[PDB]
């Protein structure tokens, strides 16, 4: 799908199109949907979010899942995932700014690049493991 | 976890034992743990220490204990050349202080006394280097030296492996006509008089 | 008269304040108007460091250690330093103060402003640079004030000389008299020699004057005791300069072959062993600093130093 | 995090020239209201109040994160992993068969490389990811 | 041994390159990945004085003076140093090596790539925030490279230490031997007087193993000359100190009254009108740094320093 909206309640409106689509990609292949900007990188955007259908979260989160919602629900909080999801972005563009050509074991811009990613891999690994 | 959890318990199983013939003293620490004091209680802090086979140091790291006040150069070799690097990086500072590591008899040049940390080296080498090895070590000037093999007939509860008789035969042939006092003792549980790790005090 | 021989010293002006108070922003308009002044600043060498704020225990000690070989080789140097207050807390400000003291005219200047107001350019300043302070770390800042402000009055606190009476220690004076000398670069001078390897240290010159002091010495009660911290490996290329010179001694001490350790604390062992309870040191001749250090300073005996050490 | 290993693991990304790096991705923010903890609603909702008004929604699939650095000469393409790694312990012409289906949708005119983002399939044959 | 004794020491690394050559951005790689390391970098201190390039020709041999007190303070407590080199010519290159090679051992890492693009990525640093680097300032460092880059090798340099032979000034050894004594810190320990009021130093206190130096020194054939730095006012306070303590004197030189010139260059002045020439001195026994400084290395005599100077 690609949707372009300019104003919030068009938004509303074309909501129950877009709900209904992604109702159906329920299929063993499919952890769920996933939610991209049009462009791929835009300051302080993430590059997106995870939507994921019950069936598959069943599997993250074990049998008792419906059962446990309203708890789980009121456990969850993305706050601390995004902004990394954020910052990882962040890196990999300025990863891929950097020119092939140029990458090597001497460019110690790009050393630093990675290390800063690798510090960001450290940080977003102690995060709830189930997101 | 305590050693007074541990009192209360040990009358227990001790007596559990001595209904199936088995006369066992149980220790709460290791075996390991068991020998680290042995030979630190028995060395004490007066003369410098010859760490043979130190390994990652862990005597080290005991003599240290800001409770000893241990007053002396510190002595190490191991053959083993991985630890060979490990010493050599605490000229990272980390505490070079007054370690001296050597990898080759020929650099060990201290002549004053020493007492000597031979524990569980001489069998992850060849008896006949063992041998070779102790016989170099009471050549040495040293005060007290204490050698450390286990007891293989404490095997039967689980390179070589040697018997106290082996093992005393061992000593008598390293010692030979010199004129020392050898001392033995058993170090761990000890079950019907046979203990885990055997073990000499060898004294000028 | 002494009235009127008055000598002056630099100022150190510590600028005691909450972040947020206008501790920076007088700084800039300080030293552009007034004359003789350098800023050291805590956080400039953090960015050295390429860390933004506050950073590792071991990062934080050493910055220290700049922090204060830097405002005092300015101050040594009779040019003025501002500097930050390192907190508000009175400890730290008095371990400032203890710290600088023996070379300054410390002076104060507070910048004491309401909670809110600190806040309202806290939240102006972190939209500026990157840094961050909340609301929470301003006021454990702002009440320390406060508190520590109470108990202490920011007044100039005119140059400390304080001087450390020279106090020996006490020793039982019934014992024989003795001078003890020290050999590599007091009365041996090693003159090119390897400073480790002293094989070769019967070719060695004699510091003529320190010899004169244990050939004089030596003409009345005084034993005159060696100490080197040479390996005894190397005792007879020593015993032949010693002999070489006439420079009689009654005790010749050396270092333990392969010990290794730092000279003062083998020396301070050796000391210990075998000249404590046996001796009545009159006072020593040694050279290198450490060791000097460890003599007066641990041991309180007279140590005259005989050239430069620091090394 | 030992210094040693980062320092080695950038050396060998250094290398194997390797010029991205993958994010973690959140989910959306959950929506009580709406009884999910992970909210298609509330997700898109979230890049529209924050300026972003043209999105993209995929299907996510059921496999590895892969970088393909799909080089003309399709012997020379190698793989990395979601982390900075040459996904060398696979069969390099099975792999690249299966890699030739998408070779041939380019225009290789003067274009020597290009890295492509994609899911490698099953799970199963890389990685596991959720077994 | 000294085969096997091999002592180690903190490393100096020093950043070789024109400005864009990536001397920061290596560095930020590196305090971060090895271990012990703590940068010094000359801009950072430019910021302390809120300057945003070159600064004054005060503020920048201060900044120096600050630098090199903080490249050394790290060094000698055993941490390693990371700095970029300073000019990136031949000289300051080596005045560089020349102050620090005492503390460590120096290595060198070049970054010498092309001028056309060293402007290429001067000019995308000089955007981020403000700057300019003229493609002229670029072009003076890139070639100031290339000579010294072709006669000087960037291959390491090993702790230096370096010993001054010790030698002293001639002496015409006809003269008759004394020894020369200083008062306020070394023979009279002043216990709370004021250094300057020198009116009660009849009540001063006597550091004994001084005494003792002098109290043999006239046991031989030296005589024993004091020379103080109090004012000649304060004559009769000092010869019942003298009086007091049994410390016999030959010759008492003092300070012009209403001198007040530093005590320096009194003391030297006075060794040339009173002693020089006159006398043969074996040794002199001082306390204060300044002095002590001057007899040695100004006038080349063997200087014995009793307790602590450094004010
Ligand atoms: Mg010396
Ligand atoms: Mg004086």
């Amino acid at each position: 799908l690609h949707y372009q909206f300019a104003d919030r309640e068009d938004f509303e409106a074309k909501y129950p199109q877009i709900r209904a689509w992604v109702d159906q990609v329920n299929q063993s292949d499919e952890e769920g949907v996933v939610i991209k900007p049009r462009t791929a990188f835009l300051p302080g955007m993430p590059p997106a979010f995870k939507v994921r259908n019950n069936d598959y979260l069943t599997l993250v989160y074990g049998v008792d899942f419906q059962d446990r919602l309203q708890e789980q629900i009121a456990k969850r909080n993305i706050k601390g995932k995004l902004r990394c999801s954020i910052n990882d972005w962040a890196i990999n563009a300025k990863l891929l700014a950097i020119p092939y050509s140029e990458l090597g074991e001497e460019n110690y811009e790009l050393k630093n690049l990675v290390l800063d990613r690798i510090l960001g891999e450290e940080i977003e690994n102690q995060l709830d493991s189930r997101l | 976890k305590s050693e007074r959890q541990f009192a209360e318990i040990k009358p227990m199983f001790e007596a559990y034992f001595k209904e199936e013939g088995l006369d066992i003293d149980f220790q709460f620490t290791d075996t390991h743990g068991s020998r680290m004091d042995f030979i630190v209680k028995e060395l004490g802090m007066e003369y410098p220490i010859l760490d043979i086979g130190c390994g990652e140091l862990k005597y080290y790291r005991r003599f240290m204990r800001r409770n000893y006040n241990y007053s002396h150069p510190y002595f190490a070799t191991d053959t083993d050349k991985s630890v060979g690097d490990y010493a050599a990086l605490l000229k990272e500072r980390m505490e070079a202080d007054n370690l001296y590591f050597f990898s080759d008899w020929t650099d060990y040049e201290y002549k004053n006394p020493v007492n000597i940390i031979l524990t569980e080296v001489i069998e992850h080498n060849t008896p006949e280097a063992a041998e070779a090895l102790v016989k170099h070590c009471l050549s040495l000037n040293f005060h007290k030296m204490i050698i450390t093999t286990p007891n293989s007939l404490f095997n039967k509860y689980y390179h070589f492996e040697w018997t106290p008789q082996e093992f005393q035969d061992f000593i008598r042939h390293c010692v030979g006509d010199t004129s020392l006092e050898v001392t033995y003792c058993g170090i761990g549980d000890r079950i019907n008089g046979e203990t885990p790790t055997q073990a000499v005090v060898i004294t000028r | 008269s002494a009235k009127n021989n008055t000598h002056h010293f630099p100022k150190l002006l510590i600028l005691v304040g909450a972040p947020g108070s206008g501790k920076s922003t007088f700084a800039r308009y300080f030293i552009r108007t007034e004359d003789n002044w350098v800023r050291v600043n805590r956080d400039d060498f953090r960015l050295m460091q390429f860390g933004d704020s506050l950073m590792s225990p071991f990062y934080e000690e050493r910055i220290t250690k700049m922090v204060e070989a830097s405002v005092i080789a300015l101050l040594k140097n009779r040019t003025n330093v501002i500097i930050d207050a390192t907190n508000s807390s009175l400890r730290s400000l008095q371990d400032m103060v203890h710290t600088y003291t023996e070379y300054a005219d410390i002076s104060f200047k507070v910048f004491d402003l309401p909670v809110e107001e600190l806040v309202k350019r806290c939240d102006k300043r972190c939209e500026q640079t990157g840094k961050f302070i909340p609301k929470s770390a301003i006021e454990k800042h702002v009440t320390q004030l406060q508190y520590t402000k109470e108990k202490f009055d920011f007044k100039p606190i005119p140059r400390a000389l304080k001087e450390t009476s020279l106090t020996y220690a006490d020793q039982d004076t019934s014992l024989p008299k003795a001078v003890i000398c020290d050999l590599d670069g007091t009365l041996s001078l090693l003159n090119g020699r390897d400073p480790y390897n002293a094989s070769t240290a019967d070719q060695d010159l004699l510091n003529t004057p320190v010899a004169m002091v244990l050939k004089m010495a030596k003409q009345q009660g005084y034993k005159v005791i060696l100490l080197s911290g040479r390996e005894n490996a190397y005792r007879e290329p020593t015993e032949r300069f010693l002999a070489k010179y006439q420079i009689d001694y009654d005790l010749l001490l050396m270092r333990d072959t392969n010990d290794y350790r730092k000279d003062n604390i083998i020396k301070k062992e050796l000391f210990l062993e075998e000249i404590q309870g046996k001796y009545f040191v009159e006072f020593l001749l040694d050279d290198r600093n450490q060791v000097v250090d460890m003599w007066r300073r641990e041991l309180a005996l007279p140590c005259f130093q005989v050239n430069y050490g620091d090394f | 995090e030992d210094k040693t290993l980062i320092k080695k693991r950038i050396d060998w990304f250094c290398k194997n020239k390797i010029n991205a790096f993958s994010p973690t991705i959140s989910p959306a923010p959950k929506s009580v209201e709406r009884n999910e903890i992970e909210s298609l609603y509330e997700g898109i909702l979230w890049f529209v109040l924050n300026g972003v008004k043209e999105i993209v929604i995929e299907k996510k699939y059921m496999g590895s994160y892969c970088d393909i650095y799909l080089h003309r000469r399709l012997e020379d393409t190698y793989l990395v992993s979601r982390n900075g790694y040459k996904i060398n312990h696979l069969d390099q012409e099975q792999c690249l068969r299966a890699l030739q289906g998408l070779h041939d949708r380019f225009s290789w005119d003067g274009v020597e490389l290009r890295i492509i983002q994609s899911e490698l399939m099953p799970w199963s044959i890389l990685g596991k990811g959720l077994i």
